[PDB]
């Protein structure tokens, strides 16, 4: 026998200021060039806009002032803000210096009545190769090398020939009188080792 | 929108002898209204730097652009109140419902009063031409009655949020 | 923890700001040695290029092995990274002198710098010698005892800021140790 | 093909030959009495470490004065060099068996050997005894008459190949004679 939502709306409407949720404010502009025929006053309701661009200038400049002030640093102890979740990868180079922050440093510039701080990515170089040329953009951008291996007599045997000998290996076909593609022979050359541990073990015996 | 000028403007000036003095006091506020609001809100943060801290109400660019809007909406009504001579439009459209709005949003009322206090200080400097950085050219005379009235209109703002 | 300024710069809101005009003069009221502190920052910043170039070259003189074949300042990029890091290290100490706070220096720059350097195989002992050379030029510049370039200053005592800067460099040495 | 094999062992810039499938069937057609020859050289290389150690251990057993002070197998360096030479000679004789001619052994191993042994003071008579043991071992493995190892072969006679291998060893003693 009661409609509560209808009562809530009617009670709210009967008291609510219509202008409070519209940001409309009266604009005044006056014209005056020193003659009685020039003077004119006009008024007009006009919605006041939020200029987000100029709000950045106040926010940036004051936060520098808030940080250089040392007595507001103790009478206003500001709060810690927890950083946003970014996944860690275990390598400290990407954990502690991510590419969003890497190489930024504060330029300080001091003039008559102006103290300015600017964070800038610091690059420097040797010859014509820059420090951050390792991380050039993609629009500015092969074979594989093999793994390397570990004399009065000289008239008779040169140093390029000494201790050099043939080397050879075999695998006969697996089955009697029958073809086998897994069968092989190999022929090669190599310098014979010193064999000094076997020579010591043989000399001891 | 309305316009008044020429012969019709002289009729409205006949109703009050300070007609030129009242109009010369609105021209010292609407000409400097951009510098006033920018300095008031900045001066509010010099005094209370916790507003641009984490959890502050002027942290993030979206909120401070709304804070800068509010000092402008407030100042435009007070400038209209001076031109009209009455507080009726100021109270009915701007101040009715403001405090109930601010408590719901979490807007700090005490620091909001500090910005209005600065603009009241900036207003009376401009009206009485006593500003230390800038001057205006005026016919010689005394506007102390009008500068007292602008102070009263700012206090209706402060009372409504207290 | 950050300060008010570096917190907005990590958010990518604004990269630069200035305090000036009347608002600078109000900042002077809340600081002792306010003209002095801005003067000591000027002595570092106006010599930032010469200081870093002196430091890494002095590291070469003190130990020639860094530009050995098989060294670590061999190839042109690693040398350029050495000059870049010495410039980066120096500019944070100049900001730490300005605000009188090591916090942004410690949280942004010094945090995890050692384990990075171990991962790169950077000789941490020689990086000490760069930042300890950079200390010596800073204290020499501030007290105006610098032999080669003399600055013009209103007279007074600057032992306090001289002792302050030596602490900041010593903190960098501790993290990089 | 067999001429290119000789270039692979002689040249210093020869790609190590791999032979399989149809190329191994081609090689089997080129070698004279191929499967017995391949089985003759397999019997040597499969025992080559035991052969060289036993042959030098044999020449020392028969003349222990070679291990006394002033003996030419005294000290580890000498013993190592003798062991090394025994394997070198065995390896070049095994290639002469693969090839069915002595030329690679004569040209690459025996030319100059006598003069080096004379210049070094290496005793040729005891060297000839080491060679004579490896002759006896090689004849035994090729004919499958070794005392402590048997290999697996199709039944037949390989005495021609054993007589040929004996001629290659007998050549080493005639070159250092
Ligand atoms: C924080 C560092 C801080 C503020 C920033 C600033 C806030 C503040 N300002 C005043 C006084 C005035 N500011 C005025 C504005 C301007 N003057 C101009 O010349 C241009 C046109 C305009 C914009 C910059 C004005 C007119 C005044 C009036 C008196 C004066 O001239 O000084 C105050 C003091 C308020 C008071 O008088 O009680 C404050 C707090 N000052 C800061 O410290
Ligand atoms: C190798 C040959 C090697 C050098 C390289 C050099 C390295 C070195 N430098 C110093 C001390 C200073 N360098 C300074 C920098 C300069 N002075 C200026 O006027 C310009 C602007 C600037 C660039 C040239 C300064 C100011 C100092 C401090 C000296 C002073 O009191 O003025 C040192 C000594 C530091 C130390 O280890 O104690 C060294 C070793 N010397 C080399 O041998
Ligand atoms: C002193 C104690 C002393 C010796 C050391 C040893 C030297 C020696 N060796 C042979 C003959 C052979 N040795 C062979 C080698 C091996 N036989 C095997 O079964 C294994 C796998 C391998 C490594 C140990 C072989 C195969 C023979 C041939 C045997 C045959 O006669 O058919 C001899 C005897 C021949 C000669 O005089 O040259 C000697 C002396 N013997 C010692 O007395
Ligand atoms: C003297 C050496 C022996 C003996 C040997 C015999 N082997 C015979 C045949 C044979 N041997 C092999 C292995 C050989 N051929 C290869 O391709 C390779 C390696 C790549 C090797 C090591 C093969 C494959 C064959 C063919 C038969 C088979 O196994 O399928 C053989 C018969 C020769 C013939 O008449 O064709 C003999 C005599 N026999 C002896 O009794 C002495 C001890
Ligand atoms: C207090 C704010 C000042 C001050 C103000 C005075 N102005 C006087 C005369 C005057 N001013 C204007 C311009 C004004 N009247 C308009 O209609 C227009 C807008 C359309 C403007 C903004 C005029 C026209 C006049 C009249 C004289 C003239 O023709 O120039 C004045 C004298 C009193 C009076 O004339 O009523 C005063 C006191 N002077 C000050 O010293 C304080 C700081
Ligand atoms: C130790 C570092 C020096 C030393 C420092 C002093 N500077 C003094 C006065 C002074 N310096 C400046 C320039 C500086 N302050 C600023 O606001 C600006 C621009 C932003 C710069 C970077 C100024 C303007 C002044 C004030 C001039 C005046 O006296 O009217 C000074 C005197 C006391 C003081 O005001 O702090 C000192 C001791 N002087 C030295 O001899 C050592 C080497
Ligand atoms: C700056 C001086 C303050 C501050 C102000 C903020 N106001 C926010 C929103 C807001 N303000 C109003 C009242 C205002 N709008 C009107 O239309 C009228 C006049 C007719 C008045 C004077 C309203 C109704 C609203 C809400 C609607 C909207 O967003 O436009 C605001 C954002 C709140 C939020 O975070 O959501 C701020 C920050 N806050 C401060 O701390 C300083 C003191
Ligand atoms: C010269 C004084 C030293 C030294 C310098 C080198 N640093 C190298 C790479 C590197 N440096 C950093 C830390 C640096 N990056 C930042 O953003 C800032 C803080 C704002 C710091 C201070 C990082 C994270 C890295 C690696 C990532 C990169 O630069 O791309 C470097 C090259 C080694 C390499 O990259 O493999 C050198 C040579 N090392 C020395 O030995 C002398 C003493
Ligand atoms: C073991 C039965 C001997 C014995 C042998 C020693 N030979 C020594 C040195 C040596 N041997 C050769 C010939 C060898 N090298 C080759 O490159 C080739 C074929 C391609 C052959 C056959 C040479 C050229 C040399 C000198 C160079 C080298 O050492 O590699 C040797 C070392 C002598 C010494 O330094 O005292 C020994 C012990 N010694 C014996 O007494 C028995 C009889």
């Amino acid at each position: 026998v009661v409609l509560p939502v209808a009562r809530a709306g009617l009670a709210a409407t009967a008291k609510k200021n219509q202008y409070m949720g519209t940001s409309v404010a009266p604009e005044i502009v006056l014209t005056d060039k020193g003659s009685d025929m020039s003077r004119k006053v006009k008024t007009e309701d006009k919605k006041v806009a939020a200029d987000q661009a100029a709000a950045m200038g106040i926010l940036a400049n004051m936060s520098l002032y808030a940080s250089l002030n040392p007595v507001k640093r103790m009478t206003y102890k500001a709060k810690e803000q927890a950083p946003a979740y970014v996944k860690k990868t275990g390598n400290p180079v990407e954990d502690f210096y991510p590419s969003s922050w890497r190489n930024m440093a504060p330029v300080i510039s001091l003039s008559a009545n102006r103290v300015a701080v600017a964070f800038e990515k610091i690059d420097a170089a040797s010859n014509g190769v820059k420090a951050n040329s390792n991380n050039k953009p993609f629009w500015k951008s092969n074979y594989v090398a093999p793994e390397a291996p570990a004399a009065a007599y000289q008239r008779y045997f040169p140093a390029r020939i000494r201790n050099k000998a043939p080397a050879m290996e075999f695998r006969r076909p697996s089955f009697a009188n029958t073809e086998d593609p897994s069968a092989y022979f190999m022929l090669q050359k190599e310098t014979v080792p010193l064999r000094m541990a076997l020579a010591e073990k043989l000399l001891t015996k | 929108a309305a316009y008044v000028g020429g012969s019709d403007l002289q009729a409205l000036k006949s109703f009050i002898a300070d007609g030129n003095k009242r109009l010369d006091a609105v021209n010292s506020i609407v000409s400097n209204a951009s510098c006033m609001v920018s300095d008031a809100v900045s001066g509010m943060i010099c005094e209370n730097p916790g507003l641009i801290s984490p959890g502050g109400n002027c942290y993030t660019n979206r909120r401070m652009a709304a804070c800068l809007r509010d000092g402008e909406i407030i100042l435009r009504y007070v400038s209209y109140a001076l031109l009209a001579g009455d507080a009726s439009v100021l109270e009915d459209r701007c101040l009715n419902g403001l405090k109930e709005t601010y408590i719901a949003l979490g807007v700090p009322t005490n620091s909001s009063i500090r910005a209005v206090s600065i603009m009241k200080a900036q207003a009376v400097a401009f009206i009485t031409n006593t500003a230390t950085e800038r001057k205006m050219s005026f016919a010689a005379g005394d506007c102390t009655s009008l500068a007292s009235e602008v102070a009263s209109y700012f206090d209706r703002v402060g009372a409504a949020i207290s």
